RNA sequence: UGGGCGAGGCUCCUUCUGAGUUCCCUGGAACGGGACGCCACAGAGGGUGAGAGCCCCGUAUAGUUGGAAGCCAAGCCUGUGUAAAGCUCCUUCGACGAGUCGAGUAGUUUGGGAAUGCUGCUCAAAAUGGGAGGUAAAUUUCUUCUAAAGCUAAAUACCGGCCAGAGACCGAUAGCGCACAAGUAGAGUGAUCGAAAGAUGAAAAGCACUUUGAAAAGAGGGUUAAAUAGCACGUGAAAUUGUU
RNA sequence: GCGUGAGCCCGGGUCGAACGGCCUCUAGUGCAGAUCUUGGUGGUAGUAGCAAAUACUUCAAUGAGAACUUGAAGGACCGAAGUGGGGAAAGGUUCCAUGUGAACAGCGGUUGGACAUGGGUUAGUCGAUCCUAAGCCAUAGGGAAGUUCCGUUUCAAAGGGGC
RNA sequence: AAACUUUCAACAACGGAUCUCUUGGUUCUGGCAUCGAUGAAGAACGCAGCGAAAUGCGAUAAGUAAUGUGAAUUGCAGAAAAUCAUCGAAUCUUUGAACGCACAUUGCGCCCGCCGGUAUUCCGGCGGGCAUGCCUGUUCGAGCGUCAU
């Protein structure tokens, strides 16, 4: 239950900013999950996703289905995956948009912004951990 | 409340209670205290007799506290 | 008229530029709901107050 | 026009009157108050019984 | 119209009176509006009390002759007689209230006893803690039990 | 009257006005039937809420005053932060 | 009696946050059902292909990463009585607002009634004087203040402006006129007047190709869980109409 | 199927995401009327009608389709106070070329002032601009609680020529 | 007997009710005090690779600087972030209380300075100025209003 008065528990609010938000916001509301051995290298559980990660379908008609992400359509709150596609009338090829929280990363595209995010989330997720442990 | 008024009784039934010959007008015999001394006057002097005119003097500025003297029974 | 100032030429000038149809490639963008021109305006129907 | 602007801030560093458009832009109403020493300024006859008379610090014991 | 045996109405809407009806829905959160303003202020007046000290007063008139509250504050005499210079009484939580008169000697001396008592319950502390003067409290009377209500600590025992 | 007399309309009470935009102004009395152009103060009655609101502050552009709140917000400060190239 | 620090605390910006996507069935898709687990100072809310605490954003808690320095502040360090300031007593003195008060009259206003305030005109003061003391007047007392100059937080009004949180409210003829390129389209010379209009599907996957037709289209065929969901698109009543 | 009844329940079809029973609480709670409001739809009814301005015809081309497109020929009208050639007001792109499904042109339409895509307005000499007219608005002043009214030379210290 | 009319039923039409939904209203509560001659509110006209409108912006024109984040935008094209957030530096056309005089005119002037045409005088280009009421001060003045030599 919220407690904190700056916090709103509004159905109207939350849908309104969600179909609102700006590029930066959908950015973090697009998160996926990282796999089980990301996980564990990392100790980290989520990150927001980005072009070029390698991803795995866990939900949905295409489960299973492993690619790289190539295109991050923010702005219809989906992911294009490498080969996980569609064919229209013509026999032309279009992606299918796939949510990002429906996949799991199996494999991350790694420069130094992607990992100063991963070394605070680690250093937030253990401080907390000893903090609690206290 | 309203699951326990007559409307919902006169549901139906056209005129709500008020009569067919009599309507239920806006304001039959005037408004307020209309015709005290006219058409009312049977009503007026029937209850409250001693509704009209003036008996006795006046205090200017009358200060309440003056007369502050309750009393109790032995 | 022929005798036209400045004001009222720069002024038709502006209307004729808004009287045309919406771009196609408009209709094509996620969330569009402009299916015409709702404000468009002819010289026999609607009368422009100058 | 941003190293043109620096130069002149520069140039009337420390004099009386400079141009409008470097002058700051606050708010016509907060342009137009007074001064936080005219503001603050109190007559000498208040401050000798202010520095002789001031709020104290005190408790009263229960 | 009247109509059967009922009192005169008298009800004054003969006005446009819903163009100034004053409902109460904020008076919860005035409250709280009230409580947070007052817990501002007793931090603001750290170890002071939030309060200050009043005197003892006859309510006016032939009803309620009978009672004695709150004034509004103590009269020069009344400081004079405890002995509380009038610039310094304001500076240390007492009231002054210079135009009322004390026409009886039971009022002059209830009020000099308060103040009295006030006075000797007062914990003043130096102007600057370094070089206290003769008129503080030095240092080791200091600490005690204090009150930041004077008036509940200081109220009317018996009206 | 009515169609024949119809006919007679080419002329024009009222044209542009500079200060409004509408054709308000009377051509002859050079007066704004709307703005009230060119008095100083604006044409603006209180027996009309809806021509009082078509043209209350926030109906147009504020160009300039829509920057106001973010600049009271941060305290009509004035700078640049700790650390900016130029 | 002047000056300067000031631990420490409250602010502010910023980094960070627990737990299943395990097995079986239905389904286009589990976020449904069944089984087995986990977190909970978090089972508020929202999204994700159907009712998700553990898929994602957020949510609880005081903390913490780094930073600016806005406030308060225990206590310290240090000037100094020429000057200035308070108190205790006192013979004496003790300035105090003028076309103002007040009076008459007129108008208005008030609960203010032989006149409550205000204003116009006329008269026009005094020095224990003056005003008031809700019945007009003369006389004699008493009580209470001290007008005709001025400043001043708070408790009070207000949802107009900018933010925010809510509701036993309304649910597209309702709710603001406006859930939409709405004070828009349009009308009027003008002041002004002023609408209608939301919903395919999870995803356009928005029907390739063949055939008939001048074309619009039709018939096959295709997409979809579904086309009698085909941009005259959720459902699809009645009035009214066609065929059987 | 139940109930005297308002109604309630079930079967079948369509359909696609929420909903109901019981006891309390609550109300913007029950429609045939109001020349009721908004919206939709009928009979009338393929009906009234589409009849002022003298009038059309032949061949050919185009085209799916031609009385009202075009060419040629014929027959006619307006008959210089024109159905002619140019302007003022007013309109604003209707002007020109190309193309054309639907809608509009109360019949049709291959045509169009329609729709679509592109073009088109060249000034020392023509106008505006300059002048003053009826008149309007300032100023100095004077009214008005004031929005503002009068005032236009008036009870004003109101300018331009040279070395 | 058909047709026609009517009644009943199935299917198909017409129409948009019903159901469900809701980035919208409405009402209450809480916090805050910040427009403008340093040119506001409002109006006009323009600005995108492909836009008419809405939104945004002003010839630096669907925006520039700066800070933060950290890889998009997306209808197509293109390229090597962003139609991102924040926002303290700028730009900010014609107007508008609107200010040289006007304005139903993109009208007519004057002053200063620079650059050209033989140029203090005319013409052209560029930049900066020229409203009113009032206050303080400055300077130049008027008056037998008045004072001494
Ligand atoms: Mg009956
Ligand atoms: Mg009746
Ligand atoms: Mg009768
Ligand atoms: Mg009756
Ligand atoms: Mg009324
Ligand atoms: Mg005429
Ligand atoms: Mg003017
Ligand atoms: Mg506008
Ligand atoms: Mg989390
Ligand atoms: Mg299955
Ligand atoms: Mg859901
Ligand atoms: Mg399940
Ligand atoms: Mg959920
Ligand atoms: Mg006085
Ligand atoms: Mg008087
Ligand atoms: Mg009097
Ligand atoms: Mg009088
Ligand atoms: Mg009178
Ligand atoms: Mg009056
Ligand atoms: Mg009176
Ligand atoms: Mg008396
Ligand atoms: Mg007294
Ligand atoms: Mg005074
Ligand atoms: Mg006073
Ligand atoms: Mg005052
Ligand atoms: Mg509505
Ligand atoms: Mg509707
Ligand atoms: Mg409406
Ligand atoms: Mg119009
Ligand atoms: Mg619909
Ligand atoms: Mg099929
Ligand atoms: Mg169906
Ligand atoms: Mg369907
Ligand atoms: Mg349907
Ligand atoms: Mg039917
Ligand atoms: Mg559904
Ligand atoms: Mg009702
Ligand atoms: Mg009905
Ligand atoms: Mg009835
Ligand atoms: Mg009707
Ligand atoms: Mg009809
Ligand atoms: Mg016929
Ligand atoms: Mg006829
Ligand atoms: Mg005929
Ligand atoms: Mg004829
Ligand atoms: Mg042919
Ligand atoms: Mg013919
Ligand atoms: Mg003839
Ligand atoms: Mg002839
Ligand atoms: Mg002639
Ligand atoms: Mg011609
Ligand atoms: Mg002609
Ligand atoms: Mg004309
Ligand atoms: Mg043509
Ligand atoms: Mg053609
Ligand atoms: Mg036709
Ligand atoms: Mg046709
Ligand atoms: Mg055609
Ligand atoms: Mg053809
Ligand atoms: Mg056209
Ligand atoms: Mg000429
Ligand atoms: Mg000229
Ligand atoms: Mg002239
Ligand atoms: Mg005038
Ligand atoms: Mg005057
Ligand atoms: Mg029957
Ligand atoms: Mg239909
Ligand atoms: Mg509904
Ligand atoms: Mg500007
Ligand atoms: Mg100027
Ligand atoms: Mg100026
Ligand atoms: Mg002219
Ligand atoms: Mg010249
Ligand atoms: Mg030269
Ligand atoms: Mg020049
Ligand atoms: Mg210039
Ligand atoms: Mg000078
Ligand atoms: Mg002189």
């Amino acid at each position: 239950m919220k407690v904190r008065p700056t916090v709103s528990s509004s159905r109207r609010k939350a849908r309104k900013a969600h179909f609102s938000a700006p590029s930066s916001v959908r950015r973090v509301i697009m998160s996926a999950p990282l796999s089980k051995e990301l996980r564990e290298k990392y100790n980290v559980r989520s990150i927001p996703i980005r072009k070029g990660d390698e991803v795995q379908i866990v939900r949905g008609a295409h489960k299973d289905k492993e690619g790289k992400v190539t295109s991050v359509y923010r702005l219809k709150y989906v992911i294009h995956v490498e080969r996980v596609t569609r064919e229209k009338a013509t026999g032309q090829t279009v992606p299918i948009g796939i949510h990002p929280s429906n996949v799991v990363i199996t494999k991350l595209h790694l420069d130094k912004d992607r990992e100063n995010i991963l070394a605070r989330i680690k250093a937030g997720r253990e401080q907390v951990a000893k903090a609690k442990g206290k | 409340p309203t699951r326990f008024s007559k409307t919902r009784k006169h549901r139906g039934h056209v005129s709500a209670g008020k009569g067919r010959v009599g309507k239920h007008r806006k304001h039959p015999g005037g408004r307020g205290m209309a015709g005290g001394q006219h058409h009312h006057r049977t009503n007026l002097d029937k209850y409250h007799p001693g509704y009209f005119g003036k008996v006795g003097m006046r205090h200017f500025h009358l200060l309440r506290n003056h007369y502050w003297r309750p009393s109790i029974n032995i | 008229p022929s005798h036209k100032t400045f004001r009222i030429k720069q002024k038709l000038a502006k209307a004729q530029k808004q009287n045309r149809p919406i771009p196609q490639w408009i209709r094509l963008r996620t969330g569009n709901t402009i299916r015409y021109n709702a404000k468009r305006r002819h010289w026999r129907k609607t009368r422009l107050g100058l | 026009n941003a190293k043109q602007r620096a130069q002149l801030r520069l140039f009337y560093k420390n004099k009386k009157y400079l141009p409008l458009d470097l002058r700051p832009k606050l708010t016509r109403a907060l342009r137009r108050r007074l001064s936080k020493e005219d503001a603050s300024r109190v007559l000498e006859k208040t401050k000798k019984r202010l520095t002789h008379f001031p709020q104290r610090k005190y408790a009263v014991k229960a | 119209a009247i109509k059967h045996n009922q009192q005169i109405p008298n009800n004054h809407f003969r006005k446009h009176w819903q163009r100034r009806v004053r409902c109460h829905f904020d008076q919860p959160g005035k409250k709280v509006t009230r409580r947070l303003a007052r817990r501002a202020k007793a931090a603001a007046l750290a170890p002071r009390p939030v309060d200050k000290l009043r005197p003892i007063v006859r309510c006016p008139t032939v009803k309620y002759n009978r009672r004695t509250r709150l004034g509004r504050g103590f009269t020069l005499e009344e400081l004079k007689a405890a002995g509380i210079p009038r610039l310094l009484a304001p500076t240390i939580g007492i009231a002054v209230d210079h135009r009322r008169k004390n026409l009886s000697e039971e009022s002059l001396a209830a009020n000099v006893q308060r103040l009295k008592d006030y006075k000797a319950r007062l914990i003043l502390f130096p102007r600057k803690s370094n070089k206290p003067k003769k008129a503080d409290t030095p240092k080791d009377q200091q600490t005690a039990e204090t009150t930041t209500s004077l008036r509940t600590s200081f109220g009317v025992e018996q009206p | 009257k009515g169609t024949s007399s119809f006919g007679k309309r080419h002329n024009k009470t009222h044209g542009l006005c500079r200060r409004c935009g509408r054709r308000s102004l009377h051509n002859q009395k050079k007066v704004c039937a709307s703005c009230g152009y060119p008095a100083a103060k604006t044409r603006k009655y209180n027996w009309s809420e809806k021509a009082k609101r078509r043209k209350v502050t926030g109906t147009g552009r504020m160009r300039y005053l829509s920057t106001v709140p973010r600049r009271f917000k941060n305290g009509f400060r004035t700078g640049v932060p700790k650390g900016a190239r130029g």
